């Protein structure tokens, strides 16, 4: 159980409880909740690497208090 | 002109670099408001790819769309950060009125080398970011204006 932080799309960082054994969806999930967005409208990267819904969290080496970058997808 | 080029952007992912900064749009461009067509996009890019200064080949610029996809879809953080379906994607894209943005900008940025920057606009009009697809400076690049996260305008860069 990590905590990390998703930077958003403002450049300001929100905590959010992490398990290396889940998935990434289930951080969609918890920032598309919390943050009130779509999960089809935005994505993580992390280290300036695109994280994969159903890539385990654990493969992307995320550590106590590192940044995850959430990225909207554009459309107009 | 002269501030925008003096910005140092962040570099993120591929050929995404970012800046967080406020600025008063009105002081650095004028704007040419583009019609809400769903080819926003589209229009903006034709109307700034030309000194003529108008939209009408938004059509082509969306025709090129299957080409890029062919050559950089398959690498493009955006999509595969989605998870998005390369043929699903393809045949919305080409449709009259479908929205573009971020995706298309990062293909695009590249299959015809230019740059191209998204301005993002507070609900007061106030400059609070912006995305930079490519390597150029603002003085040389393709700006548009993105408004209320639905829309976007063109930018002339002011003299």
């Amino acid at each position: 159980p990590l905590s990390i932080l998703v930077r958003n799309e403002r450049g300001h960082s929100n905590i959010y409880e992490v398990f290396l054994t889940q998935t990434v969806d289930t951080l969609k999930k918890k920032v598309s909740q919390r943050e009130q967005v779509h999960e089809d409208q935005f994505w993580l990267s992390f280290e300036g690497r695109p994280m994969e819904d159903k890539e385990l969290l654990g493969e992307y080496g995320l550590k106590p208090q590192c940044t995850v970058i959430k990225h909207l997808r554009l459309r107009g | 002109v002269n501030r925008l080029d003096a910005i140092v952007w962040e570099n993120i992912e591929g050929n995404l670099s970012r800046a967080f900064l406020t600025l008063d749009l009105h002081a650095f461009f004028n704007v040419n408001k583009e019609v809400g067509d769903g080819n926003c996009f589209y229009r903006a890019l034709s109307r700034l790819h030309s000194e003529s200064r108008t939209s009408n080949e938004h059509l082509y610029y969306r025709l090129l769309i299957p080409d890029a996809v062919d050559k950089y879809f398959d690498i493009e953080p955006e999509a595969i950060g989605l998870g998005l379906n390369k043929q699903e994607y393809v045949s919305k894209a080409i449709l009259d009125g479908e929205w573009a943005g971020s995706l298309e900008a990062s293909m695009l940025s590249k299959f015809l080398d230019i740059t191209i920057i998204i301005w993002i606009v507070d609900d007061s009009g106030t400059i609070i970011s912006a995305n930079r697809y490519g390597e150029g400076r603002p003085s040389q690049a393709y700006n548009l204006c993105m408004v209320g996260n639905a829309h976007f305008d063109s930018l002339y860069i002011r003299v």
